[PDB]
């Protein structure tokens, strides 16, 4: 597993630039603020809703851990 | 003889300028064979992306008729009388040089004459050569060197002229219509960007005559290039069918003049050219040829020195296997580096004596010193003697050495092309990282 024989490929043309010539920062706020809510788009349906969960449930159990720590029948 | 003395009693090129601009040059030495052309300052570096490929298609079609000598008679003429003619067109220099026998060297200029100046450019004859253009090019893809080269020359020259290959995109091959070549043919074939030189037994003045009596109607007395730029990239055409990896990497080097050619030219000497059929294998001075030889990790190598006016390539191109292509890269680069930073005596003296052969022994025969007397009229705008080439080899030493190295090759992004089986290629990074040195 090392290069030279990974696997086989064929009419693949591969263009690239040296590192001193192009921009290390090619439109960092341009492009990287929309790509980032685009990206954030696309998980946030599948990742806020758990964690939302938690934190009902946390609100709920330390008010009711507080409700039940008390004073009411006596 | 005492070799100096040689150099010194070397015939002089003559050198003389019509009023249209035609430089006329020769070279009478003793042979009863000559060679006359007429070396054109056009090519793919003069062409436009429409117009790329029309330099081409003017050499093809130059020889097949001329209004004066319709069509076969041309050849006709060209046979009978024993002549050879041949014509050879590259991205910045075209000529057209017909080697025949000095007795007939009236009728040669003549015939000359005919093929710059009057061409046919027959509709038909069009068609039948686009199509014989298409499949050479077709051909050419089969040509490993040659399209590793071109790779090369895109991917280092991008974006500019240089760029454009010589036979031109199959597209435009195409669409090149006759209106396209004519005018191609009435703006870089204008007489001040002429250059009619000729070899073998051929008196001077005979030769002015014979221009001012044959090429005198010609262009009067604007297009001239622009300076192109160095881009440091590569292109990887990944073909794991191919059974070896070309692989050509080169930095910007001198112009035409641009006196630093002379000690490159010797450093180049010293890395020399290596392949798989050569002699003493495991002894040759060159490192990387011993090291190959021991190893077998390289097919061909050779170091090459393509030269344009404003700019140029300065490079090694090898051919090995898919194993073998970083430790190419390892020792090719350890060489650039080692003759960057040390270079010592011996080594120098050796690639001294190696250019000294090359240009002596390049001299021989009336074809290739009438392409060097075209070819010098044009670049560095004079035939520069023997003697003098001698004299600029002399005083380079292994400081010079290390100093044009240190200023082309150190520290400098190259310019890769490779072609085959090339993923054991190592990528950009690590190649532009080979061309400094922590240990310096
Ligand atoms: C413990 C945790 C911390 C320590 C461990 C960190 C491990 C990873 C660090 C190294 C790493 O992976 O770096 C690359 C990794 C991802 O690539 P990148 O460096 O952003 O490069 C551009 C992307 O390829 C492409 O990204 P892009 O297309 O969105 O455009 C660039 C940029 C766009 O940035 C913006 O638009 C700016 C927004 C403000 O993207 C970003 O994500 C900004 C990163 C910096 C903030 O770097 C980061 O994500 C930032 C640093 C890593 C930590 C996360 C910080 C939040
Ligand atoms: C003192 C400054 C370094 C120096 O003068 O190194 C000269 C010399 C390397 O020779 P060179 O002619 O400058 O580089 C090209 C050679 O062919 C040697 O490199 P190569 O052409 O065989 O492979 C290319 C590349 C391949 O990468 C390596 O050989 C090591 C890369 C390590 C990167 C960090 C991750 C691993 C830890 O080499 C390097 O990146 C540099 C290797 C020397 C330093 C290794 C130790 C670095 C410690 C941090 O360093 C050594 O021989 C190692 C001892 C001295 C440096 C470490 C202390
Ligand atoms: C983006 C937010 C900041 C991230 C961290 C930046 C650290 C310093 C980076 C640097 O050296 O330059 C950053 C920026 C862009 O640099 P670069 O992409 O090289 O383009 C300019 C030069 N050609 O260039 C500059 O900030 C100044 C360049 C002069
Ligand atoms: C810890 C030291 C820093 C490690 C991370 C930075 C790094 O690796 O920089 C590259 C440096 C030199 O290695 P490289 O760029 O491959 O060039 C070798 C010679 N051609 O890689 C090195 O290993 C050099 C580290 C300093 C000596």
């Amino acid at each position: 597993r090392e290069f030279g024989h990974l696997t086989r490929m064929r009419h693949v043309i591969t263009y690239s630039l040296s590192p001193f010539e192009q921009r290390a920062f090619p439109h960092y706020f341009t492009k990287g603020i929309p790509n980032v809510l685009r990206r954030t788009r696309a998980c946030i349906l599948r990742v806020a809703p758990p964690f939302v969960v938690f934190y009902l449930v946390y609100t709920w159990g330390t008010q009711e851990f507080e409700k039940s720590k008390r004073k009411n029948p006596a | 003889a005492t070799y100096a003395q040689a150099l010194q009693s070397v015939p002089e090129t003559q050198v003389s300028q019509l009023d249209n601009g035609l430089r006329v040059a020769s070279e009478q030495s003793s042979q009863p064979t000559c060679t006359v052309g007429v070396w054109i300052d056009a090519g793919s570096r003069y062409e436009n992306e429409k117009n790329n490929g029309a330099g081409y298609f003017v050499e093809h079609l130059a020889f097949k008729g001329t209004k004066n000598r319709p069509g076969s008679a041309l050849e006709k003429e060209v046979e009978s009388m024993g002549a050879h003619l041949n014509a050879y067109s590259t991205r910045e220099h075209t000529a057209y040089y017909i080697k025949a026998l000095s007795k007939d060297l009236p009728k040669a200029v003549e015939l000359l004459a005919d093929i710059v100046q009057n061409c046919s450019l027959e509709d038909s004859q069009i068609e039948k050569e686009r199509d014989v253009i298409l499949q050479e090019l077709q051909e050419n893809d089969s040509s490993m060197r040659d399209v590793v080269f071109d790779y090369l020359h895109a991917t280092a020259f991008q974006g500019t002229p240089l760029a454009q290959s010589v036979e031109g995109p199959s597209e435009n091959v195409r669409k090149l219509s006759r209106a396209d070549l004519t005018e191609y043919v009435s703006q870089h074939y204008k007489a001040p960007r002429m250059v009619l030189a000729a070899a073998g037994g051929v008196e001077h003045r005979q030769l002015l005559d014979l221009a001012q009596k044959h090429f005198s109607s010609l262009s009067g007395t604007v297009p001239a290039f622009t300076p192109c730029r160095f881009t440091g990239s590569e292109i990887r055409h990944r073909d794991d069918a191919l059974p070896l990896a070309h692989v050509a990497i080169a930095v910007e080097g001198p112009g035409w003049a641009n006196p630093d050619n002379v000690p490159l030219q010797v450093a180049n000497a010293i890395i020399g050219h290596y392949d798989s059929t050569y002699g003493g294998g495991t002894h040759m001075s060159s490192t990387l040829a011993s090291v190959a030889a021991t190893r077998k990790l390289c097919q061909s190598f050779q170091t090459f020195n393509i030269c344009y006016a404003e700019t140029g390539l300065l490079g090694a191109h090898f051919v090995c296997d898919n194993m073998s292509i970083d430790d190419m890269m390892f020792f090719l680069q350890g060489q650039w580096m080692r003759l960057c930073t040390s270079a010592t005596e011996s080594e120098v003296v050796r690639g001294k004596n190696i250019l000294r052969n090359a240009l002596v022994s390049h001299l021989d025969g009336t074809t290739p010193v009438c392409e060097d007397i075209g070819r010098s009229l044009l670049t560095y705008g004079r035939r520069i003697p023997l003697a003098e080439w001698e004299s600029r080899i002399a005083e380079v030493d292994a400081s010079v050495v290390r100093e044009v190295c240190s200023k082309y090759f150190y520290d400098q992004c190259p310019a890769v092309a490779g072609l085959g089986p090339i993923e054991q290629l190592p990528d950009y990074n690590r190649i532009r990282s080979g061309m400094f040195w922590l240990r310096f």
